[PDB]
């Protein structure tokens, strides 16, 4: 059912064209990745700090010390990728801060769409495609999926409308 | 003056019955005996200028003649259409199920 | 394209307010150094 | 030797015609009681030309070349038809059925892209009268027909079309329709063309004819949106005749 | 002290800013190749035609696009699955309403990003670190070879492939929820739970030890102060953490050792997004998600609609519409 | 009837057919409404009054269907023409308007016809001026959308 | 709503006769049609030739009418064209061509009137999606 | 009646002056169409300049 | 102008990675 | 175009060789800790 | 007459007509030149030429 | 009044560019 709501938002509102659930979207890969960067780094920056070839034993609760080495991961990925953390209040704040955001720009579109809000047009796209029959983009093809989702979904999702679509008046390409 | 063509030919007799100088030929199976044989012939031998024409398509059997007697109502004739009979479209106009 | 005539200022005074506030407290953080 | 298709596939040879050795100057004999047919046609472009348009007053603008861009896709091959004996000497092609058509866009100086039907559809050509041999020196000059480029089921990118699609635009729900009208209407053209085939070699012996075309004919007008541009299209054609 | 001891020894320096290596011998020209081309044709190139029905799709800046809907088009479906190097084109002019551009970009960009694999396993091994940062970012180049290779070689065409385009990603998206039900299907079904489990560990993670920082600081600076890059003492209190997280729930869903931890933030997005991944590379030969079309009926034998058969009347809506002008028979095999 | 009424009659009015970025009044989409053309009535060649069904607010775009009193549709505008059953041509649909500028007149050539049906599916028929605003058609929401947005 | 009788009663000849299937017979139809038939003719559909469906008014206009049990038993011995002009035995499964159509060869005379008797059934249950199409899924 | 000096053109004169004259598309500046000027076109001189 | 807008930012984004690295402040050991 | 398709293949094997080389010349060596 | 040699003859191309706020090309003032109308030449009722 | 709508953004970058400099140099001067 939850998948049918992805549907209907994409055919309705366009709502993979809304600013709102891009941030969205960077917040929870963005988190996603960070969880796995920083969890493959501490792993990876470890000391040796017991004998064993099962690195987990040789962590204790109540160490002081820093079980991975700050430094060389920074190093690492100073040459790697060009810029590293350097401050690990920095990067934990950075790791709260990331998903946490992104879910919340992510509501407020969906406050938008409460009220039919939409980003669903580009209106330059628009007037130059009704004026010119060879101008195509790829806005204007996911629009064409959109009036194909919604016209073939509304009468069994919305049964209350009693819509009649007849067979000649369903949107459709060639052969299909 | 700019008009659509083929919203102008279903106000014509094409728009209520086969069209024996323009419509597809799958609309030949809403009768019975047509297709696929008559239906071929009918087609490959347009375009016609009366309906009564197409008893002397060269061939017909006199069972093949009394089949299409019996569904000359079921027919007309229009001017031919461009947009309908270009591109093969009377033996597929792209519409399957 | 007939774009929003409007977007070109909008989007350079997005640009530009809040970058100017940056630079202004990075510059001045620097000469207390 | 004849090759086979591992031989040619990937190579380019299977846009190319026949080709008859420049040994191959005969002549071909005419029974005026007898009937023929082409049993194979095939057409070769080389050359797209589009005229320009000059703009200022009364010019007449010249004939300009183009760049393909669709590759090797562009030959006309398998035409077969009647070739008829009239009265008079005569002789005319009927074209009956073959691969006689292919798409084409070519582009302009400044990056204007032409498509085009190339075709010969429904082409009649004739000779001069009293013919009785084909030669180097017969000329076949006809017409063809050039439905337009695309069908009536094609639907622009805003989903409008002549046998289907929407009949206005629906992003724009309160506009005035008027300004909108051209784009709105599609329209299927049906034009005509010329061509001149030349014959410069015969093989006697075999009935093969070869030589040099020159057909022009209006470009794509994308169901009526935009006026067409002519176009000039220059190539090689092989042609194999048999008594019927 | 041979000149190619020394270029041995300077490929491989652990002084260079950035790190080249072997793997970064090929990783740079691969990588400069396909961001430059990759800049010019998203600003400049002209429509390509990518269904193969000359029916050209502008993509770039100039013809029209915006930043949102701009995209380096796929390579024609003429052309398939073969090679289109420029050399192979009479001119620049075809090659680019072909669709050309694309395939020197995906070609050169994932040859250069599996070297930016190997990259990383090769300066750890430098720097004396151990060695599986390597295998965190399998995970995303395995993405990116499903959707810009496997994918399109499974459906027969590099014009299947996504566009390096914004609005490109989305058709992309819908055209294989038409045809394939990814909603539908575990893999993609972990895969969420793969990012969305990262993103909520991720913040978890933060909070918790934003939670437990040590008092360091006076309430007018940054707490970030209170930690010194390099500082052999640990930052954060791990045991306050525990202490409150394992109240939160109980005692035993909390960790008390931060390498099991860290190695929990590491493998449950890398694994899910594996599975993403190979739920795309095995959707490439048409294994598709479930179906439950029609699976309810009555006694009678009367169709019970269930939320599957929603979905897939809104499937249909995209299947019908997707690519108006290419069908000419009645299946999309491909 | 009322000009006023009437135009509250018109999804146009309605704050849940706008967008996020379609900025400013709502004269800038449809226009400066200036008339009530009159109410449309539409009957088949049998002379059934038929019924345009209107577009709901979740629709940007929704086709045209005519249904009689009952519901049972009796004519549209087909999307694929090849096998249409119900165009307004072979159903010889016209429209006959009452009040407003139009009253008494009635339009039987089907592209006319088709037009106002069209804009039945927004309710009442208004004409507009679009060129003092340059207006571009699309629909823009209200003070009353604008408000709750922000607020919320 | 169920299976009633009523709904099991179907067409035996063009006379008018007709015949009361059990409930064992339509579902014995049913997987004998998805055995031999369905890889075609999935809801009633003709894959292969869209033009031709197994809607009880299609084979009621074809020659030899097929909109009954002896039709239908009839057709898959010696099928023919829908104007009975011309035997397709060589490329439709048939009794008559089971030894290019293997899947036939273990069919019994009551295996045909089982899957004669869903095809008339099935209509009465799904009405319209039983040949429509897609477009009633 | 269109020349570069109506159409408010200041650098595309300089190089105009000096021998370029074309264009990667296949124009020229004199109105001779289908010439090919190699790299040093208009377009080829700012991407040096660029570069 | 759209063109031109979109550009500039795109690149006044490049030239900021090449500040922050290579002109970052440097990591100092405590 | 020939001289295009020439350039790009003399390019791309003085890469690869390189690559193909270096790795060759002692890698396993070059680490901080134990050499050979 | 060339229309190229015409065009010349005109003070829409002398440079000292213009304004230090009137911005762009020439085109923006009094257009896109398209075609000389041709050589005007005014006669008074006793049919001699006037200039 | 059809003016020119360039003119906008010309007036408001003469004016802010110019006066961020000015206050740039200005509060670093005061903090030090
Ligand atoms: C960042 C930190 C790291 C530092 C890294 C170092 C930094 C240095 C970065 C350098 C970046 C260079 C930028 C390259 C831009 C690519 C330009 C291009 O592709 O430009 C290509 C141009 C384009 O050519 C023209 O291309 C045109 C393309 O038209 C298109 O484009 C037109 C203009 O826009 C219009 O759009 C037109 O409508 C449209 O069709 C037409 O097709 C013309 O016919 C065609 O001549 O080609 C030319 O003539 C060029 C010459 C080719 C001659 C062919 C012979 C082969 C020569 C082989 C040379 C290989 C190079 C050597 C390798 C190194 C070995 C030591
Ligand atoms: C790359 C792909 C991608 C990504 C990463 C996202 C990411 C996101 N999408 Mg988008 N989406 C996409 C593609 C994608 N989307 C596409 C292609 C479409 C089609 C248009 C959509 C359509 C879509 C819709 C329609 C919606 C989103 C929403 C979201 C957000 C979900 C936030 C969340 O965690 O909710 C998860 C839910 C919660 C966090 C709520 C609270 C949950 C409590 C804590 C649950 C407790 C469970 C409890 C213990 C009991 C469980 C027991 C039981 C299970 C056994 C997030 C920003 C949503 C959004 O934007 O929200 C504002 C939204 O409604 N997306
Ligand atoms: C590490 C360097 C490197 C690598 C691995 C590649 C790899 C590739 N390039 Mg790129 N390229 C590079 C540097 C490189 N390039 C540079 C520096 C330039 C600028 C001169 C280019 C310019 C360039 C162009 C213009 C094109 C390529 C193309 C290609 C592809 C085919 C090459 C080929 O046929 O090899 C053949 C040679 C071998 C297989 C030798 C193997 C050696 C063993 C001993 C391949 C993806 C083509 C492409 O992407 O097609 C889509 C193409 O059109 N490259
Ligand atoms: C409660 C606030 C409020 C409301 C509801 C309105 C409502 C309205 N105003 Mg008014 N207005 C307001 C405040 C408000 N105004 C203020 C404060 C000003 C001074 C700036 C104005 C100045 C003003 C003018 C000059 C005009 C209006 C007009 C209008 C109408 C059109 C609005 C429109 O197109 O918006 C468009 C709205 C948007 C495109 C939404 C913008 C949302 C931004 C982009 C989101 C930013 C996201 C952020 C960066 C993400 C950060 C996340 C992360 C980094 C943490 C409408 C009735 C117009 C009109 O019709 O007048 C007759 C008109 O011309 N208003
Ligand atoms: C030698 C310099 C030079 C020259 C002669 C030109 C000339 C031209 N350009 Mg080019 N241009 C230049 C530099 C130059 N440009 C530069 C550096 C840029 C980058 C910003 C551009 C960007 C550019 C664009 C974007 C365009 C032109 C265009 C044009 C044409 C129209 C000019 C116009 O309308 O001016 C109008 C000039 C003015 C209104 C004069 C402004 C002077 C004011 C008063 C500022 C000085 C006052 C100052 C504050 C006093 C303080 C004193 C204090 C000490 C007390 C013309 C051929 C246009 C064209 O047609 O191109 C196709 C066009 O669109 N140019
Ligand atoms: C030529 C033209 C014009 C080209 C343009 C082409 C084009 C298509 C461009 C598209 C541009 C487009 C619009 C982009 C969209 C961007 C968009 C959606 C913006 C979202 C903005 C936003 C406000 C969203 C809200 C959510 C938000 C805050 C997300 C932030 C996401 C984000 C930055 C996550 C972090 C990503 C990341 C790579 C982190 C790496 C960090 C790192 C170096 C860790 C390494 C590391 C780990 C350790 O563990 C330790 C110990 C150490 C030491 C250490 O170092
Ligand atoms: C007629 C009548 C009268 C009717 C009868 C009805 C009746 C009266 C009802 C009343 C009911 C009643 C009396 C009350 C009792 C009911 C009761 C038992 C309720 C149950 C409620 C319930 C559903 C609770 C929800 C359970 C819940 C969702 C928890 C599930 C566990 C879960 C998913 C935990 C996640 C654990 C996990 C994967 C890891 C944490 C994530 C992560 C890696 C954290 C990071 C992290 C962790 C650390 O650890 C530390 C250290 C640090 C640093 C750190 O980063
Ligand atoms: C100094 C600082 C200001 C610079 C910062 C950058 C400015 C950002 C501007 C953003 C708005 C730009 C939108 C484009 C508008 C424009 O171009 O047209 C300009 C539009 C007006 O629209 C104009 O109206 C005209 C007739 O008056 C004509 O119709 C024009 O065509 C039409 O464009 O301006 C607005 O209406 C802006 C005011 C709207 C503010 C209220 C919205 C409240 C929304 C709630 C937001 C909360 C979200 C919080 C997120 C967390
Ligand atoms: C392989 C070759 C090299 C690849 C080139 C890489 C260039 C990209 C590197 C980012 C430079 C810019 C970051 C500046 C910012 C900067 O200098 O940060 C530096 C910062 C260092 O943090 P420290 O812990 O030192 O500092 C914290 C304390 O100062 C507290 O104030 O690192 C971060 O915060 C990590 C998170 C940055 C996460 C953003 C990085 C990814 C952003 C990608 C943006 C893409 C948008 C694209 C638009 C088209
Ligand atoms: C594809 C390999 C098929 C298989 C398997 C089955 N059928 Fe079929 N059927 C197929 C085609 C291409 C056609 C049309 C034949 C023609 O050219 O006329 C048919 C037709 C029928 C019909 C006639 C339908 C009508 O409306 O007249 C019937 C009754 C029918 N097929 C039945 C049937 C049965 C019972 C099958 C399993 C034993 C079966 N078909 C398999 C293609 C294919
Ligand atoms: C030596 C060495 C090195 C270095 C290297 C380098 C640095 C390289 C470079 C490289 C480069 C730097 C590359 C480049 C390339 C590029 C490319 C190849 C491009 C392409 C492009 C194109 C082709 C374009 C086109 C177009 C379009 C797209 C559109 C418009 C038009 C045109 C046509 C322009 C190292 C350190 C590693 C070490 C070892 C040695
Ligand atoms: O989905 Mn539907 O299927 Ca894979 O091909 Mn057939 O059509 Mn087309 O080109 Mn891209 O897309
Ligand atoms: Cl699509
Ligand atoms: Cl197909
Ligand atoms: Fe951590």
């Amino acid at each position: 059912a939850i998948f049918r709501f992805l549907l209907f938002f994409q055919g309705f509102h366009n709502w993979t064209l809304n600013p709102f659930h891009m941030m969205g979207v960077a917040g929870v890969l963005g988190g996603a990745l960070l969880c796995a960067i920083h969890g493959a780094t501490v792993e990876n920056t470890l000391f040796q700090d017991g004998e064993g070839a099962s690195t987990f034993r040789a962590f204790n609760p109540t160490q002081a010390e820093e079980t991975y080495s700050m430094v060389t991961a920074n190093r690492f990925w100073s040459q790697i990728f060009g810029i590293a953390f350097s401050n690990k209040r920095w990067l934990h704040f950075f790791m709260l801060f990331v998903p946490v955001t992104g879910l919340w720009m992510s509501a407020i579109g969906v406050v938008g769409l409460a009220l039919n809000l939409r980003s669903y047009d580009f209106i330059s796209q628009e007037i130059r495609a009704a004026e010119d029959p060879e101008f195509e983009t790829f806005y204007t093809k996911n629009l064409l999926l959109n009036e194909g989702i919604r016209a073939w979904m509304a009468p069994q999702d919305q049964p209350h409308e009693n819509f009649v679509f007849p067979e000649e008046v369903l949107p459709r390409g060639n052969a299909l | 003056e700019l008009v659509n063509v083929v919203d102008e030919k279903l106000g014509t007799a094409y728009g209520e019955k086969i069209d024996l100088n323009n419509t597809n030929i799958a609309a030949f199976i809403q009768y019975r005996g047509l297709y696929p044989t008559l239906a071929k012939l009918i087609v490959k031998n347009a375009p016609y200028e009366s309906v009564e024409d197409v008893l002397n398509i060269p061939g017909l059997t006199e069972r093949q003649k009394q089949i299409l007697r019996e569904n000359l109502e079921h027919f007309t004739v229009t001017e031919v259409e461009t947009a309908l009979v270009e591109g093969g479209d009377r033996y597929n106009n792209g519409l399957y199920k | 394209m007939e774009v929003n005539q409007l977007g070109l200022i909008a989007t350079a005074l997005f640009v530009l307010v809040p970058s100017v506030f940056l630079i202004i407290l990075y510059v001045q953080t620097e000469s207390q150094q | 030797q004849t090759l086979t298709y591992d031989d040619i596939v990937g190579t380019g040879l299977a846009n190319k015609c026949p080709t008859l050795d420049d040994t191959a100057r005969g002549a071909y004999p005419i029974d005026s009681s007898q009937t023929y047919r082409i049993a194979r046609l095939c057409l070769q472009p080389t050359t797209f030309l589009v005229k320009e348009e000059p703009k200022n007053k009364r010019q007449e603008a010249e004939f300009v070349p183009t760049k393909l861009v669709t590759r090797e896709t562009t030959s006309l091959d398998q035409i077969q038809g009647e070739l008829k004996v009239n009265s008079d000497g005569s002789l005319t092609f009927v074209e009956e059925d073959g691969i006689d058509f292919q798409p084409v866009t070519v582009q302009m100086a400044g990056g204007e892209r032409i498509p085009l039907l190339f075709t010969v559809k429904n082409l009649v050509a004739s000779t001069q009268p009293n013919v009785t041999s084909i030669t180097t020196s017969t000329d076949f000059k006809g017409e063809f027909n050039v439905p337009s480029y695309r069908t009536a089921n094609f639907l622009d990118p805003k989903g409008r079309g002549l046998a289907s699609g929407y009949d206005s635009a629906i992003a724009l729900p309160q506009a005035k329709e008027e300004e909108l009208a051209r784009a709105n209407v599609k329209r299927f053209s049906l034009t005509k063309g010329q061509i001149s085939l030349n014959v410069a070699k015969v093989d006697g012996r075999t009935g093969e004819i070869a030589g040099t075309f020159e057909s022009e004919q209006l470009s794509d007008d994308d169901m009526g949106a935009h006026e067409p541009h002519e176009v000039k299209i220059q190539g090689v054609f092989y042609a194999s005749i048999e008594p019927a | 002290a041979n000149l190619w001891e020394r270029f041995c020894n300077w490929v491989t320096s652990t002084d260079n800013r950035l790190y080249v290596g072997w793997f970064g011998v090929i990783m740079i020209p691969t990588l400069l190749a396909a961001t430059i081309c990759f800049v010019i044709a998203f600003i400049a190139a002209p429509p390509v035609d990518i269904d193969g029905i000359r029916e050209p799709v502008s993509g770039s800046l100039l013809y029209g696009n915006n930043i949102i809907t701009g995209a380096v088009v796929p390579s024609s479906n003429a052309i398939g699955l073969h090679f289109y190097p420029i050399w192979e084109a009479a001119s620049l002019d075809e090659w680019l309403y072909n669709g050309g551009p694309y395939q020197l970009i995906i070609f050169h960009f994932l040859l250069g990003a599996s070297c930016y694999m190997g990259r990383q396993w090769e300066l750890s091994y430098r720097l004396g670190m151990r060695p599986w940062i390597c295998v965190a970012y399998s995970a995303p180049l395995a993405s990116a070879f499903a959707v810009f290779l496997i994918y399109p070689i499974g459906q027969g065409s590099f014009s299947d492939g996504m566009p390096l385009g914004i609005s490109g990603t989305f058709n992309f998206m819908i055209v294989f929820q038409a045809e394939h039900n990814i909603l539908m299907h575990p893999f993609h079904q972990l895969g969420v739970a793969g990012v969305f489990g990262g993103a909520l560990f991720c913040a978890m993670h933060g909070s918790l030890v934003t939670s437990s920082l040590i008092r360091e600081t006076t309430e007018t600076e940054s707490a970030n102060y209170g930690y010194k890059f390099g500082q052999e003492e640990e930052t954060y209190n791990i045991v306050a953490a525990h202490g409150y997280f394992g109240r939160l729930i109980f005692q035993y869903a909390s960790f008390n050792n931060s390498r099991s931890l860290h190695f929990f933030l590491a493998a449950w997005p890398v694994v899910g997004v594996w599975f993403t991944a190979l739920g795309i590379s095995t959707m490439a030969f048409n294994l598709n998600g479930f179906n439950f079309n029609h699976s309810v009926i009555d006694a009678k034998g009367n169709v019970i609609n269930t939320w599957a058969d929603i979905i897939n009347r809104a499937n249909l809506g995209m299947e019908v519409m997707h690519e108006r002008n290419a069908h000419n028979f009645p299946l999309d095999l491909a | 009837i009322p000009e006023k009424l009437a135009f509250y009659d018109y999804i146009g009015n309605n704050p849940a057919k706008g967008g996020l970025f379609r900025t400013g009044p709502m004269n800038k989409g449809d226009g400066i409404a200036q008339a009530w053309k009159g109410h449309a009535v539409f009957r088949n060649k049998e002379g059934e009054e038929l019924f345009v069904r209107r577009m709901p607010a979740f629709f940007e775009s929704f086709p045209v269907i005519l249904t009689d009193k009952n519901g049972v549709v009796k004519a549209d505008i087909p999307f694929r023409r090849a096998e249409s059953k119900y165009s307004f041509e072979q159903q010889g649909v016209t429209v006959s308007f009452y009040g407003g500028e139009l009253n008494g007149q009635t339009f039987t050539d089907p592209p006319t016809v088709k037009s106002y049906a069209r804009k039945a599916i927004f309710g009442e028929i208004f004409e507009f001026d679009t060129e003092t605003l340059n207006s571009d058609g699309i629909f823009r929401t209200s003070p009353r959308g604008w408000f709750t947005f922000a607020h919320a | 709503a169920e299976l009633t009788p009523e709904v099991l009663t179907v067409p035996l000849n063009s006379e008018g006769k007709t015949i009361t299937l059990t409930e064992k017979q339509y579902l014995e139809g049913k997987r004998l049609f998805q055995y031999a038939c369905a890889s075609c003719h999935v809801g009633g559909i003709t894959k292969t030739n869209p033009s031709l469906d197994l809607r009880t008014e299609t084979l009621a206009l074809a020659t030899p009418p097929r909109d009954n049990i002896e039709g239908l038993v009839d057709y898959m011995k010696n099928p023919t064209t829908y104007d009975g002009e011309q035997e397709i035995a060589e490329v439709h499964p048939s009794l008559r061509s089971a030894d290019i159509f293997p899947k036939m060869r273990n069919l019994t005379e009551k295996d045909l009137v089982a899957i004669a008797g869903h095809i008339l059934v099935e209509p009465k249950i799904l009405g319209d999606k039983w040949g429509g199409g897609k477009v009633y899924y | 009646l269109n020349p570069m000096w109506r159409q408010g053109m200041f650098v595309l004169p300089f190089m105009a002056r000096l021998g370029v004259t074309g264009s990667w598309s296949g124009w020229s500046i004199t109105g001779e169409t289908g010439i090919d000027p190699g790299f040093w076109s208009f377009e080829g001189v700012a991407l040096a300049h660029i570069v | 102008m759209e063109t031109i807008t979109y550009v500039f930012i795109f690149a006044c984004i490049i030239a900021l990675f090449f500040f922050a690295i290579f002109f970052r402040e440097p990591p100092r050991i405590t | 175009m020939e001289t295009l398709k020439i350039t790009v293949y003399i390019v791309v094997t003085f890469f690869v060789l390189l690559f193909v080389f270096g790795f060759l010349s002692g890698d396993p060596a070059r680490n901080p800790k134990r050499k050979d």
